[PDB]
């Protein structure tokens, strides 16, 4: 009974704006739910996430990529990598020993050829068939997935169920929304016959002139309903159960889903109070806030209630770890990498127990002693640790000069120089005049005085259509006379600026 | 000075006394002309009349 | 630019690889060096007028 | 205090040194007004464009002024489009309608 | 950019920026993680409230400060005022070929004369300097025109 | 280069990425120790352009000759460092925000278009209370404020039936469901 409160305020809040007022008061609206609460709310994930393995277990084929991919990576001979840390690791309520997985798989591979057998005998689902295919996920049950492969193959199955959706949302358009047909009928029908087309003639069989009036998209109809069939006879499981796993799958999801909106809204008050033991570092309290937040999301994840420890420990640590590695990812402008940070504050800290000890400000020979690393790399952190300063600072007491007013821009030209090379250029355009043709076009390809690129002495051999190195000489001769004082007297001068 | 009483007892007082001379920031002296030496720069600060 | 270069491979003079950025007095002033600091790090070397 | 030219700003690309050769002198809004009062519009062409911000018009006016022409090829001043950008970055669309 | 003394100098809106993606891409990782709608409720929150302070830090109820303490100047704070860019880069301009000094009476002068001094008018006048000289053929280099006026 | 006239207009979403030279996705500067730009941070120089006269970052294509071209290694392109002025950049926002200019003004514009009290806005934009975009139910009209419980009690008696949102989407589906016409004319 909180919103009854809040109705109150919100009808006279004094027009606030702050989003930490807003915030603190709807975290507020959730009660501390803990202890006891904590545990109920624990179980109610871990019945969520047992749901979703029974409905992934009724499904065979997706076991058989559990094998498949498992003899994939024990395909290369020797393997005990990521894809194996990816297997089933069945936590017993380490050294991966690929005996015991040989020994757990036997036996599973085992339960896979005896349960078939009876799928077929009398019945898809006959009673000895039905026993046989519980004892499978009895089995199963206790294969507790690590959570990476656990993910891929639920996504595995509701990939499945998306494209069954959408092709009877595609079946579902074509036909009533071109050929104007009742659903009612089609909904006891798709449950009767869901195989042939013999509900499709059965209902065109009642007089319906519109009915009749499908030829032109009758060769897309059963088209696509081959399709839709392709789909069921591709995973050779009756359409019924498969909705049943859906609703089972999609019950057990949401199960864990509302189970840890709980824990996190619960746990809000926890997450503000180790935020604030971090405010005046560069984020602000929110974003501190926001940050704590998704490491709470984290630690509810991870939280194991079998442990008998209480929540808040573990909760307290993740979101330590999320708030303190923000601070640092971001609060700079200058991005420092989180391991440099780390060795910032070590500095900071033994420079601080060091002043107070000595009474001085330790210099860096000492600081290093202290810090057990070379000086060189104090002294480079020490560099490191400079944050910019504003350009609006006001450099003038009043504000009137702002520190961006007095910043040059040392990019540009300044004038003067050589008449920003105009003078240089024509000082070579009359010296290079002053030289037979083929000596000043070779010269110029060669260092690139007014032409399109620099071309190297084996392009412009090229160009010539000599293979040699007469244009090697021909430079040489040029370079050579253009250092001679009666030819070039005002060009020497400039080189000497 | 460091005290810590115990909470068991009511004010069970010595259960730790620390001692430490401790130190905290340097004050700039006034030079015998009324000014500070502050970064090498000879400053002076104004009286203030609210 | 490819100007400077055809000046430089002619009279064959690459400029040096260290620009000079020499304190020189400010324009229109005069003046007599009266004194002279030099301040060094604790760990560089002294040259020889400091 | 005087200048031809020098240093010259970051972000507005308009004459302001200090060091030693200082910024040019502030040419304000009451100095436009009397240029505009004696009705003298090259004069404060030259002053808006081609001696504080036109940065291809200083460039060029000096050539010019060097070669011996007393002649100015003014642009826009930089000033002008980096309001544009700024407005634009309010996400509000502001152009010049080309001919 | 880099001041001298290895110290970096950038403008406010950096600051800014920076908010609005840090934000923003907190929102994108939370409607991944499909985060308790109040803590989605509070991202959009401070979203919105980061690009308000961009594009005007003032007119946003509470103005954002940096490290200094005094509030960043958003990007409606530049164009507007005494200080923004019309009524302070674009109206009126800092200028070249300009200098100004003390003044003193002339009473030999003519109505239509002011004094100058020398070395004033070397500095003001110094491009057209160059000009005559190379056209003079003194300095047939602007180079050494340069050197011949320093 | 010669223009006749200035024109202002609003920004269509489309239009600002029209003036983009691509998406900024990092709150990162420079490097720490190179003084470089970091790739899709602030100052990417994919996005804003090359940081010196007609080089790209990693030297490989670095000379005047090599102008226009795209340095496959890094992504930048052969081009002036005038361009770093020029070029503009755009976040691509993961929930729409309004626009302060246009809300928080004296005369508020989404108020008056809309005609709903500055206050009721300032309430939904804060994620403070719903607001029907639009209901098939005749009770609910639009621009009508729900406040959260009795959101969850008119979820209760319909639900589907009737569109109700918070924030900035609930504004935006307001601005963009109007018809200009209608109102003109009614008015």
């Amino acid at each position: 009974a909180a919103a009854q409160v809040l109705s109150s305020v919100e009808s006279e809040i004094g027009r606030t704006t702050d989003p930490v007022r807003m915030y603190m008061r709807e975290m507020g609206t959730v009660e501390l739910l803990t202890r006891e609460g904590e545990i109920d709310i624990a179980k109610r994930i871990e019945d969520g996430i047992n749901q979703v393995q029974c409905s992934v277990a009724e499904y065979p084929e997706a076991i058989t990529y559990l094998l498949e991919q498992y003899d994939r990576v024990e395909a290369e001979e020797a393997r005990l990598s990521d894809l194996i840390t990816g297997f089933v690791d069945p936590n017993a309520e380490n050294s991966i020993d690929p005996e015991l997985a040989r020994e757990k798989f036997a036996e599973l591979r085992a339960q896979y050829v005896v349960t078939r057998d009876t799928i077929k005998a009398k019945g898809r689902s006959h009673a000895t068939a039905q026993e046989e295919i519980l004892k499978l996920s009895e089995v199963f049950k206790q294969f507790r997935l690590v959570p990476k492969q656990f993910d891929y193959l639920v996504n595995s199955m509701r990939v499945m169920m998306d494209r069954v959706r959408t092709q009877e949302r595609l079946i579902m358009k074509l036909c009533v929304e071109q050929c104007k047909m009742p659903k009612k009928n089609f909904i006891t029908l798709f449950t009767g016959n869901e195989t042939s087309d013999t509900w499709f003639n059965a209902a065109i069989a009642m007089n319906k002139p519109w009915s009749e009036k499908l030829h032109d998209v009758s060769e897309e109809v059963h088209r696509a309903l081959q399709k839709l069939q392709q789909i069921e006879e591709e995973t050779g499981l009756t359409i019924e159960q498969v909705k049943d796993i859906n609703r089972r799958m999609s019950i057990g999801e949401a199960k864990a889903r509302r189970a840890k909106k709980e824990m996190v809204e619960a746990n809000l008050r926890l997450v503000i109070s180790i935020a604030k033991k971090y405010t005046n570092r560069g984020l602000q309290f929110l974003d501190l806030i926001q940050e704590g937040n998704i490491g709470l999301m984290k630690a509810v994840d991870k939280f194991e209630y079998r442990r008998g420890y209480k929540f808040s420990t573990y909760a307290t640590w993740w979101i330590r770890q999320a708030i303190t590695r923000s601070i640092a990812d971001q609060a700079r402008t200058i991005r420092i990498p989180v391991h440099m940070i780390e060795t910032i504050n070590k500095l900071n800290r033994i420079s601080r127990q060091m002043l107070q000890e000595m009474g001085r400000e330790p210099t860096p020979e000492e600081l290093a002693e202290r810090m057990l690393m070379p000086e060189d790399k104090i002294r480079k952190v020490l560099k490191i640790a400079k944050e910019p300063i504003s350009m609006e600072t006001p450099i003038g007491d009043d504000e009137d000069s702002h520190l961006g007013d007095f910043i040059e821009d040392t990019t540009l030209e300044l004038p003067l120089d050589s008449a920003t090379t105009e003078s240089l250029r024509a000082a070579t355009h009359d010296v290079l005049a002053g030289l037979t043709a083929r000596e000043a076009k070779v010269l110029r390809m060669r260092f690139g005085i007014d032409m399109n690129t620099d071309y190297t002495l084996e392009e412009v051999g090229k160009q010539f259509d000599v293979t040699r190195e007469r244009i090697r000489q021909i430079e040489a001769k040029a370079l050579r006379k253009l250092r001679h004082p009666s030819r070039s007297e005002v060009l020497r001068s400039f080189l000497d600026d | 000075r460091l005290v810590i009483y115990e909470r068991e007892a009511p004010e069970g007082t010595v259960k730790d006394i620390k001692e430490q001379e401790v130190y905290m920031g340097e004050i700039p002296l006034m030079t015998d002309n009324g000014t500070f030496v502050i970064n090498g720069t000879e400053r002076v600060i104004v009286s203030q009349l609210h | 630019t490819p100007e400077e270069k055809l000046l430089r491979a002619i009279f064959g003079e690459k400029a040096s690889d260290v620009k000079d950025s020499s304190l020189r007095v400010p324009n229109g002033v005069s003046g007599t060096v009266i004194d002279v600091q030099v301040f060094t790090r604790d760990g560089v070397e002294k040259d020889k007028r400091a | 205090h005087a200048r031809s030219t020098g240093s010259y700003s970051l972000v507005t690309q308009q004459p302001l040194g200090g060091k030693a050769q200082f910024g040019g002198q502030r040419f304000g809004e009451m100095e436009v007004w009397a240029l505009e009062a004696y009705g003298a519009a090259y004069t404060l062409q030259e002053m808006l464009t081609v001696k504080s911000d036109d940065v291809n018009g200083r460039t060029k006016m000096y050539k010019n002024i060097v070669d011996g022409n007393h002649q100015m090829e003014p642009g826009m001043p930089e000033s002008f489009n980096v309001l544009l950008k700024e407005i634009r970055s309010l996400g509000i669309n502001i152009e010049l309608e080309d001919e | 950019v880099p001041l001298d003394g290895g110290r970096f100098a950038t403008s406010d809106l950096n600051d800014l920026y920076r908010r609005v993606i840090n934000r923003n891409n907190r929102l994108k990782r939370l409607l991944d993680l499909a985060a308790p709608d109040i803590i989605v409720r509070n991202e959009k929150r401070m979203l919105q409230e980061a690009v308000d302070a961009l594009l005007d830090n003032g007119r946003r109820g509470r103005a954002i400060t940096g490290s200094n303490k005094r509030p960043l100047k958003s990007l409606a704070d530049m164009i507007k005022g005494k200080q923004g860019r019309f009524r302070q880069n674009l109206l009126g301009k800092r200028v070249d070929y300009s200098g100004r000094s003390v003044i003193t009476v002339g009473p030999y002068l003519r109505l239509h004369q002011c004094g100058l001094p020398k070395k004033m008018a070397l500095e003001l006048f110094k491009p057209f300097i160059y000009g005559k000289l190379e056209l003079r053929g003194l300095a047939t280099t602007i180079k050494a025109a340069k050197k011949m006026v320093e | 280069e010669e223009f006749d006239a200035i024109k202002i207009a609003l920004a269509s979403p489309d239009m600002i990425r029209s003036w983009s030279f691509g998406e900024v996705k990092k709150p990162e500067t420079i490097n720490y120790r190179t003084f470089k730009p970091e790739r899709d941070g602030l100052f990417c120089a994919r996005i804003f352009g090359p940081v010196k006269d007609y080089e790209c970052l990693c030297g490989k294509y670095k000379r005047l000759k090599h102008r226009g071209v795209i340095c496959e290694k890094c992504g930048v392109e052969v081009t002036q460092t005038k361009v770093r002025r020029e070029r503009m950049g755009h976040i691509e926002l993961a929930s729409p925000t309004a626009h302060i200019w246009f809300l928080k003004s004296l005369p508020s514009r989404i108020g008056l278009l809309l005609d709903m009290p500055l206050r009721d806005i300032e309430r939904v934009l804060y994620f403070e209370s719903y607001v029907v975009i639009e209901g098939g139910m005749t009770n609910l009209e639009r621009q009508q404020i729900l406040t959260e419980e009795q959101y969850l009690d008119a979820l209760e008696e319909f639900g589907d039936e009737f569109d109700a949102k918070m924030g900035a989407e609930a504004i935006q589906a307001l601005l963009k469901s109007m018809d200009l016409e209608q109102e003109c004319e009614q008015l």
